[PDB]
């Protein structure tokens, strides 16, 4: 009970759709209200999967 | 010390809330939700709340920082 | 001083204790560790009318708190072995509201008790083990077991199979180090069950104590003695090679290399 | 002579005074002084704390008023203690604890007059539920940049109290000034007087709610309860080796096995208990 | 050193908006051009009697 | 003269003492709840008159002397009964 | 970058919009000269 | 007329620690200081205080300061960083008042008219009381008694705020006990809920030991007339309030039947639950 | 009377402001549900006594 408190008091994440993605982890996102952005993947997650 | 963990999870709803909207639910207590701020977000949600009242849509009510579904 | 209280350790020699005094009374906040520790040093097992009475009536209206931690030792040291003559003494320190002075009776109570499975040690320092506040007094209660029961190591892992277990890590640092300081050169196995989880921890200090506690128990001993031998000396140079733990969770594994290959593999630790 | 690991004493009264000043000015970053006492080399104690009037500048060097300085220590060297400043604090009401742009600048000042003037950060609005968000600074030089920063030494008290956290390192931390650990000077003479006179209720312990209301209540709990029950019969008469471990998983409903049990019989028990030897005392007493 | 209180406290930005209306129980409603509608229950450096919709 | 021991008092003790006739009782007590001295109620089945009374005077020093007696009383059922429910759950106290 | 609307007499009293942000009320830094801020013009604005 | 004063949790703390700045050379055992205060209502509120160098002797018991001089300026800087706060009255500590505390307010309702002191127990911190707030009246006096001072009495409690509430529970940390512990706390508060039953009890014992005896003046307003509204309300007829108790019998119906059988057979299936899962793992170790 | 207007102005520097809104509908008794004029909704309670 005490780990599922405070893996829930923690800041939420964004949604964003991929338009393509870049080379070496960098991809291509508008999330919704905003610019497009080239940001970094993380160590679970891979270029094929996009 | 499991009283204290039901009294701090049990007044976290007991805050000046914001209300957002359900949109979608993607697997066990996780959630897609959009606010009336827009700029639709991505939160975990809590352990109490049956989930038999969210099915394509709820009113909801939202955490100020964590965002979380209350 | 701690040169000089280590070399004249357990003399009780007046001219030395003097000095020690003087010293004490400088009232300096750094030589206050330096004066405690010597000045115990030299009353080790002594039960002196103006040694404990000097120590626990400065103990209180000093402002720093070095100054308490090597006199916290000190007066756990000018008594060794009494084992019921400490119990006026140890009543005295538990019962005030200073946290120092509180862990100061807790070492008092494993020193004056070496050894013996006295019924009334087990029950009182395992109830303040419980019930008490201050995380550095009660890892002191769980560090003290291997102080009165090395004897008997069979108890040891029977007793702290629980205490490994519980939810703050400070108990659970204790408990690792009572496996070490119990069971000093055996080839148990059921110990070392016990810390394969301590040294898979969440938490990285009682990792490191676990590193330590481990250390310690299996200096000189071959893989034919018991079959994890290379298994942790591969696992210490897995985390002294590795690059993103913490300086704290390292400092254990590079200390675990020099306490198992000490002296050239040619002395060994033994309290018994 | 160079940094330790530090200890930061702080009085009962002066974290009053840090959230109390916070929640006024909530919106306006609110200014104000710390004055304690270097008691050591390497360990802080502060025992007081007065605030600022508010500045149009906002928390700089320029909100610090020099003749609201020295006539308020005029007054408080002849009535309660004389004592010399040790530092300073501001309120941050917009993110947790960093030093930002003109925070820097006025530290500078303070290193320059004082041995270290350590700096006390505090978000009034994020602290709500039963913790709080302080914390102590202390600004580093630049002799060192090429080198290690925080020049640490024997001592394992450093690891905890906070780790870098990553809202507050991606700002100035860590190679510009370092955290620094606070744990509070709790007292006696003012920790039960404070406890027992603030939640304290006497004549409530043998009150009645009486029996209306009470009566009632028993009314209602044994009828779904009697429901429960019949939930009970279902899954015990059903006893199907459909791998009942598997069985169970696949008809989870946050449901009765034994959560949704006796749960309500503990507060049917404590309820009657409690009115019915409050209702026994209260006729030995009276007359 | 009242007036140069109040001197300093007139510093830096001024926010230019649009009082929409006013009230008593001094009381005034400030829509800005942040197109936010405030409420006050004291109006500030000016006179009431000066001001008007 | 009772203090609610028994208040519930009988007709003829009125109608002696204050030596009215039998059948003014009731207009006498009456005339008393209307001033509002006290706040009883009226039988007339049993001609019992039972008493509530909330009007305070002066008590005159011999009065706190029975009044001890009753507060002693009231003292020891009340110290020894709370060492008999102390006693009893000491060791769910805490 | 901005846009000016006037200017008042003797101080800067500069009134100043975005059209998209709002409008404020500003003074001019150091390093210009209070001669070429003429109404209408595109400027450069801190941030703090 | 002031309904009552509320404690905010600042103020008596900050009596505490200049009793305590005084304390290494206290002989005076009193210290005066300066209540400040937010009136909102015919309730009172109190939010903040500081103090003042006073001086008194026994010796002609009317020899004493207040300094008027540092009262003026330190309060003047509190409205400056805080203009909501204003004076409300004062306090002293030593919880036997003495004979000057006339000439004290009866100087300073001159700064507020109905100026209100308090007086704190920074010593006495055991069984009942926080504090005591005195107010002044000055009628003709009564029907028949000669006119004085007569200092008067108006509740007192300790409020809280929130934003300090914060700084209570996380300063504290030590005993952290909810009300939630029906069985053991309740009863608990039934124990020392009947421990000051008594201990009321014995102060008016006390008191009418002492005037009975008669030494101090029997005060024939409000001291027994309102006792003797009390003295007549332990109502005990016995044969219709006997038969409360099936109602009794039936707050215990719901304890017996319901709760005593569901909570045995409940922890039966334990049992079966246990003998099948010992010995099916047990002749399935071999 | 000059010092007058500068003391009213020295209590005048605490309006920090209120925001307006409208009440949409009733939640409980101390809950409703309410929205700014141009931002999103919320749940809110009262004073004590209004
Ligand atoms: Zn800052």
């Amino acid at each position: 009970l005490r780990e599922e408190l405070q893996l829930l008091q923690e800041q939420g994440s964004y949604v964003g759709e991929v338009v393509r993605a870049m080379d070496k982890k960098k991809v291509l996102v508008k999330v919704h209200p905003e610019g497009k952005f080239v940001v970094d993947v993380d160590k679970n997650i891979d270029i094929n999967d996009v | 010390e499991f009283l204290h963990a039901q009294e701090e999870v049990k007044r976290i709803q007991s805050i000046p809330l914001v209300i957002g909207q359900f949109l979608e639910a993607v697997d066990q207590n996780t959630a897609i939700v959009g606010s009336t701020t827009g700029s639709n977000y991505y939160v975990r949600i809590l352990s109490t709340i049956d989930r038999e009242l969210l099915k394509p849509n709820a009113s909801v009510a939202l955490h100020k920082h964590s965002n979380a579904l209350v | 001083s701690l040169g000089l209280g280590l070399a004249a350790m357990g003399t009780a020699r007046q001219d030395v204790y003097d000095l020690l005094k003087t010293n004490l009374y400088q009232d300096d906040a750094v030589t206050g560790e330096a004066a405690g520790l010597a000045l115990g040093l030299v009353m080790l097992g002594s039960k002196n009318a103006q040694a404990i009475e000097d120590m626990v009536g400065y103990a209180q209206e000093t402002q720093h708190e070095k100054i308490l931690r090597g006199l916290a030792v000190g007066i756990a040291l000018v008594m060794y072995g009494r084992m019921e003559e400490a119990d006026a003494l140890i009543e005295s320190l538990c019962r005030d509201k200073d946290p120092i002075l509180r862990r100061s009776g807790m070492y008092t109570v494993a020193m004056a008790y070496c050894g013996s499975g006295n019924n009334k040690a087990i029950r009182r320092l395992l109830h303040v083990a419980v019930s008490d506040v201050n995380d550095d007094v009660r890892r002191a209660a769980v560090e003290s077991l291997g102080f009165i029961l090395f004897r008997t190591p069979e108890q040891c892992p029977s007793v702290v199979s629980l205490l490994s277990e519980s939810y703050n890590p400070h108990v659970r640092y204790g408990a690792a180090m009572a496996l070490g300081i119990c069971c000093a050169g055996t080839g148990n196995k059921e110990a070392i069950n016990l810390l394969e989880p301590m040294t898979n921890d969440p938490v990285n200090y009682v990792r490191q104590g676990a590193l330590i506690a481990s250390a310690l128990i299996m200096i000189q001993q071959t893989e034919i003695t018991c079959p994890k031998v290379n298994q942790f000396r591969q696992l210490y140079s897995k985390v002294i090679n590795d690059k993103h733990d913490d300086v704290m969770a390292k400092f254990g594994a590079i200390l675990a290399q020099g306490i198992l290959d000490a002296g050239g593999h040619n002395v060994t630790i033994s309290l018994q | 002579a160079v940094d330790t690991a530090e200890q930061v004493y702080i009085s009962s009264l002066a974290l009053l005074k840090m959230l109390k000043h916070g929640r006024a000015g909530v919106p306006m970053e609110v200014m104000g002084l710390m004055l304690g006492e270097f008691v050591d080399d390497y360990t802080v104690r502060v025992i007081d704390v007065f605030a600022m009037p508010q500045s149009g500048t906002g928390v700089s060097v320029e909100a610090v008023d020099p003749v609201f300085q020295a006539k308020m220590l005029d007054m408080l060297k002849q009535t309660g203690r004389p004592e010399m400043v040790v530092g300073w604090y501001h309120s941050h009401p917009g993110f947790g604890c960093w030093l930002s742009g003109v925070d820097i600048n006025t530290q500078q000042s303070f290193e320059a007059l004082s041995e270290r003037a350590v700096a006390v950060v505090v978000d009034p609005i994020q602290s709500v539920k039963g913790k709080v968000v302080i914390d102590a600074f202390r600004l580093i030089n630049a002799n060192m940049m090429v080198l290690g920063h925080e020049p640490r030494q024997t001592t394992s008290n450093l690891g905890h109290l906070n780790k870098p956290s990553i809202q507050a390192l991606i700002h100035g931390l860590n190679r510009h000034y370092y955290s620094i650990t606070i744990n509070y000077r709790k007292n006696e003479l003012e920790q039960k007087m404070l406890l027992n006179l603030h939640k304290k209720s006497w004549m409530e312990g043998l009150t009645l709610q009486d029996y209306s209301e009470h009566c009632k209540h028993n009314e209602s709990v044994v009828k779904e309860m009697l429901e429960l029950a019949k939930n009970y019969n279902k899954a015990v008469e059903e006893e199907d080796k459909m791998t009942p471990e598997q069985l169970a998983i696949k008809n989870v409903g946050k449901q009765d096995p034994k959560r949704h049990l006796e749960e309500h019989v503990d507060v049917l028990m404590t309820s009657n208990i409690v009115q019915c030897l409050a209702a026994m005392l209260d006729t030995v007493v009276f007359k | 050193e009242n007036s140069e209180k109040i001197k300093v406290n007139k510093t830096l930005p001024y926010l230019v908006s649009n009082v929409i209306e006013l009230l008593d129980v001094k009381c005034a409603v400030i829509k800005t051009s942040t197109r936010q509608t405030y409420f006050l229950p004291v109006i500030g450096l000016v006179d009431a009697e000066k001001l008007k919709p | 003269t009772r203090p609610a021991n028994h208040r519930q008092l009988t007709f003829e003790e009125i109608a002696k003492s204050a030596k009215i006739t039998v059948n003014e009782v009731e207009l006498l007590v009456m005339k008393a709840l209307s001033v509002g001295l006290v706040k009883g109620s009226i039988d007339e089945v049993d001609k019992r008159v039972h008493m509530t009374w909330v009007q305070p005077r002066v008590l005159d020093l011999q009065q706190i002397k029975g009044m001890k007696d009753r507060l002693e009383f009231w003292c020891t059922d009340v110290k020894s009964m709370e060492m008999l429910v102390e006693h009893q759950a000491h060791d769910i106290l805490t | 970058c901005t846009k000016i609307i006037n200017a008042d007499s003797e101080d800067p009293k500069y009134i100043i919009n975005v059209k998209q942000f709002a409008k404020f009320v500003v003074d001019l830094s150091d390093q210009v000269a209070p001669t070429d801020i003429e109404e209408g013009m595109r400027v450069g604005v801190d941030r703090n | 007329a002031v309904q009552k004063v509320v404690v905010h949790p600042l103020v008596l703390l900050s009596v505490v620690d200049h009793f305590n700045r005084i304390g290494k050379v206290g002989n005076q055992k009193r210290v005066v200081g300066v209540l400040l205060g937010s009136w909102q209502k015919k309730v009172l509120d109190v939010s903040n205080s500081f103090a003042v160098p006073f001086d008194e002797d026994d010796k002609d018991d009317s020899v004493w300061f207040l300094d008027h001089d540092y009262l003026e300026n330190m309060y003047g800087m509190f409205k400056k960083v805080n203009a909501r706060e204003r004076i409300v009255g004062w306090y002293h500590t030593g919880p036997k008042l003495h004979k000057n505390d006339i000439a004290i307010n009866e100087l300073m309702k001159r700064y507020c008219p109905n100026s209100v002191l308090v007086i704190i127990d920074v010593k006495p911190k055991d069984l009942g009381l926080p504090t005591e707030a005195y107010i002044s009246v000055e009628e003709v006096h009564d029907d028949g008694t000669p006119t004085s001072k007569t200092f008067e009495h108006v509740t007192s409690e300790i409020g809280a705020e929130e934003a300090e509430e914060v700084g209570v529970e996380h300063l504290l940390r030590d005993i952290k006990d909810t009300t939630v512990g029906t069985l053991s706390q309740r009863i608990t508060n039934q124990v020392h809920g009947l421990k000051g039953l008594n201990s009321k009890l014995l102060d008016i014992r006390s008191y009418l030991e002492k005037v009975a005896t008669g030494k101090l003046p029997i005060n024939h307003q409000i001291i027994y007339q309102l006792q003797d509204v009390f003295n007549l309300l332990p109502d005990v007829s016995l044969q219709e309030f006997v038969k409360a108790f099936y109602l009794k019998t039936n707050d215990q119906m719901v304890v017996v039947y319901l709760a005593s059988l569901i909570r045995s057979v409940v922890a039966l299936h334990n049992l079966i639950n246990n003998k099948i899962a010992n010995r099916d793992a047990e002749k399935k170790e071999g | 009377k000059q010092y007058e207007k500068s003391e009213n102005d020295l209590k005048a520097l605490q309006s920090v402001g209120q925001i307006v809104g409208e009440v949409l509908k009733q939640l409980t008794e101390e809950k409703f549900i309410v929205k700014a004029t141009n931002g999103p909704r919320y749940v809110v309670g009262c004073r004590r006594q209004l």
